[PDB]
């Protein structure tokens, strides 16, 4: 969604330009990467269990009652199931370029 | 009841046992504080755990911060006292550091009152079912120390009597109360909410269920004996088998019960439509049922498609041991599926996925897995015939229950399993309401393999070869020798199939024998 | 969409999709249906990494 | 005496004059609020985490695209045609052609 991404990148550029008594230009990228990893790990639940994480992924599923949910909540479920594993990897690329 | 609806009572007594054991733990815990930590919280512990008349809070209520570092210390000491002599879980118990102990001590108090589970996860992925007590709804609500406790402590009409009574006696040396009976009533009304679902189950199929279960847990009557399963796992591969099993039984748990009830339905219909000479083991009779699957309400979703879907899930799980598609080497790696089958029909060890016992589903799914990983070519001519013979003898040698030394007199259970096997093989090839000998769009391979199975052994060609050289008579102006035999077999493979060739050669050489 | 349509016309998929909602679902066919619908909607923006 | 060998030459050394910057650390912890990720979260505006999450909408699940490219061999070929090689070879060939 290339209208919220622009706002986020502008905000981060401002935060970096105003604080150069920290953020030595390679600490900013690492800090942003770890912040993205925390934004990602705030998605994982006990349903859709732990080892169903990376583990040479073939254990991954959506939910035990994915069906019967709705026609519109079971796409939010797809988004959450994907973002729980592939959020930092695909957001950091765009951000850093 | 507990006799007609096997599975609903099997679901009720698990919950009863869980409630009883956790209540025992929580009633043994209070007297412990009156022995160590002489005046931490000795008596008012119960007065705070009253919850009679309420929500819960040990921080705001009891606003004396010099209480946690002793209360939770004593509680952790108690919990590590319960999980003794294992020397592995104790490590993870000592590393808890409340409030991962406070949450346990609150959830365990909430369970023993209202009989619920105190779910605080995403409250849109739960539907009035993920709240009853069971070993799976406890590995999905993050209640994990409870499972440590239940793992360390309390853990290791002939057949009907044996299984039902002689081991569903958790309730022995127990006494109800004025309270505590309402929670049992709640468990019961939770279990029996399917007042028509989980349909037909009575002495028709109930007897067969109990016979197969007793036979497995006494003699080892399965498609492969468990000793062979265990004796092929080299030492350093055992901790991944456990993980490929545990994940198959956690996620695909409702489809297994669905397949179970659907197999029970067809066993009911088989016994209700009615001798073993060739009726019940001939082609046309079994074809009648195989037609019953195309067109109890006569809908009956095909029980081969369900087993194929579960095979697909299992074959995707198995591929976690490498990073290549594993196309034709799904065999040479069937030890995983067979360990899962043992854990599914047998006594399920590894208490994190323990559930029902899935007798029928194991037979059907193991047959389907073997067929689809060994005896199939749809997804990959004399040597082709050698391959047909080799695969047919592998199949016919797999499907025999009892092997070792006992006399083969074909008791009733063996008859029923033979009928189920032949139905599962005639559903693999059938493609419509028309016998699979006269239909096109059925592979050359499948007609021949079905014929090779229904005759129990040899072939469709060598059978007629022996039958014709019986009337050795034919050796005219003329020719015999396997040469004439393969001549008649290519005549078969070209002209048309299948019983046309059988009967027409039969009678042509009957008249040939009466000729000379 | 051609590859998806080729997937959906199999024996074990047709015989199960017949009973779409009169019974339980494998929870896996619904995922494929949802994926193809969502793709056919936003077919000009997606990227595959 | 061993400074001019091959194992001492292909390495970097990174010396710079010491700057005088506020001490925030990305490495561990604790008991003292000196953490770069926490500081960055504190330097942000009110609504920015939810703006960070509302990018990157996921549409095609991995399990929906594997069943056609990886584990394609577990598919009954429909009545008629033989095996159709997976959805990666088809894609690259159709692209080139």
């Amino acid at each position: 969604n290339k209208e919220i991404l622009k706002e986020v990148v502008d905000e981060l550029y401002s935060i970096y330009n105003f604080n150069t008594d920290i953020f030595t230009d390679t600490s900013f990228l690492q800090t942003v990467y770890l912040l993205f990893r925390r934004i990602e790990e705030t998605y994982r639940t006990q349903r859709r269990d732990d080892k169903i994480s990376v583990n040479n992924v073939f254990f991954m599923n959506v939910a035990n009652n994915y069906s019967k949910l709705n026609k519109e909540e079971r796409e939010i479920e797809i988004h959450n199931s994907m973002a729980s594993r592939y959020y930092a990897k695909t957001m950091f690329a765009a951000f850093q370029m | 009841v507990c006799s007609a609806y096997l599975h609903l009572c099997s679901r009720y007594y698990e919950s009863v046992s869980i409630y009883i054991r956790l209540k025992k733990v929580f009633n043994g815990i209070p007297a412990f504080l009156d022995k160590n930590c002489r005046k931490v919280k000795g008596e008012e512990f119960k007065k705070l755990m009253d919850m009679e008349l309420r929500y819960i809070d040990i921080k705001k209520e009891l606003n004396d911060e010099k209480a946690y570092k002793q209360l939770m210390s004593a509680i952790r000491k108690y919990v590590t006292t319960l999980t003794k002599a294992d020397s592995d879980i104790t490590y993870f118990v000592k590393q808890l550091d409340d409030e991962e102990i406070e949450r346990f001590l609150i959830d365990l108090n909430f369970f023993l009152y209202n009989g619920f589970l105190r779910i605080t996860e995403d409250k849109h992925l739960i539907n009035a079912d993920d709240v009853s007590p069971s070993y799976i709804n406890l590995y999905r609500s993050n209640n994990i120390v409870a499972l440590y406790i239940l793992k360390t402590q309390y853990e290791e009409k002939k057949t009907t009597e044996y299984y039902l009574k002689e081991y569903e006696n958790f309730v022995e040396n127990f006494q109800p109360d004025l309270h505590d009976i309402m929670k049992l009533q709640l468990f019961f009304t939770m279990a029996f909410k399917d007042c028509n679902v989980n349909q037909n189950f009575t002495e028709t199929s109930k007897k067969l269920w109990f016979d197969l279960l007793y036979a497995y847990d006494k003699f080892g009557w399965f498609y492969i004996h468990p000793n062979e399963v265990i004796n092929s796992i080299n030492k350093t591969d055992f901790v991944r088998h456990v993980l490929v099993s545990r994940n198959f039984l956690l996620k695909n748990n409702d489809q297994l019960t669905f397949l179970e009830t659907q197999v029970a339905k067809i066993v009911e219909i088989i016994n209700l439509s009615l001798d073993k000479l060739k009726l019940l083991t001939s082609y046309e009779y079994i074809d009648s049922i195989a037609n019953n699957y195309f067109f109890l309400y006569f809908n009956l979703p095909n029980i081969y498609s369900l087993a194929y879907q579960l095979f697909n899930e299992l074959a995707i799980n198995i591929n976690v041991i490498t990073n290549v598609p594993l196309k034709k080497y799904l065999k040479y790696n069937a030890s995983y599926a067979y360990f899962t089958l043992m854990n599914m029909i047998g006594k399920n060890h590894d208490i994190y996925s323990k559930g029902s016992r899935f007798v029928y589903a194991s037979y059907i799914l193991g047959l389907v897995f073997f067929i689809e990983s060994h005896i199939d070519i749809a997804r990959l001519y004399h040597k082709d015939l050698k391959t047909l013979k080799k695969n047919c003898t592998l199949l016919t040698d797999f499907m025999k229950i009892n092997k070792n030394s006992q006399n083969y007199s074909l008791t009733h259970t063996e008859e029923m399993i033979k009928i189920l096997g032949l139905l599962t093989v005639t559903l693999w090839a059938k493609e419509g309401k028309k016998s699979v000998y006269y239909d096109d769009d059925v592979s050359l391979y499948r007609k021949l393999m079905v014929s090779c199975v229904f005759n129990g052994g040899e072939t469709i060609q060598e059978k007629l070869a022996n039958n014709i050289e019986k009337s050795c008579d034919i050796s005219q102006y003329g020719i015999k020798s396997k040469n004439l035999k393969d001549m008649i077999d290519i005549n078969l493979s070209i002209h048309k199939w299948n019983p046309a060739e059988i009967e027409k050669l039969a009678y042509s050489f009957v008249l040939s024998c009466k000729m000379q | 969409e051609c590859a998806y349509d080729m997937y959906f016309e199999q024996r074990h998929v047709k015989n199960l999709y017949k009973y779409h909602n009169i019974y339980n679902i494998n929870n896996k066919l619904m995922l494929m249906r949802d994926s193809i619908d969502l793709y056919k909607t936003h077919f000009d923006d997606v990227l595959f990494f | 005496k061993d400074e001019d060998t091959f194992n001492k030459t292909i390495v970097t050394n990174y010396w710079y004059p010491s700057p005088i910057k506020k001490y925030y650390t990305l490495y561990v912890r604790k008991h003292i609020p000196n953490n770069l990720v926490d500081e960055l979260e504190k330097l942000m505006k009110s609504g920015t985490l939810e703006k960070m999450k509302k990018s990157l909408t996921f549409l095609v699940h991995v399990n929906s695209f594997l069943q056609l490219d990886f584990f394609h061999q577990l598919n009954e070929p429909p009545l008629g045609l033989p095996r159709s090689y997976p959805l990666s070879l088809v894609l690259e060939h159709k692209f080139k052609e």
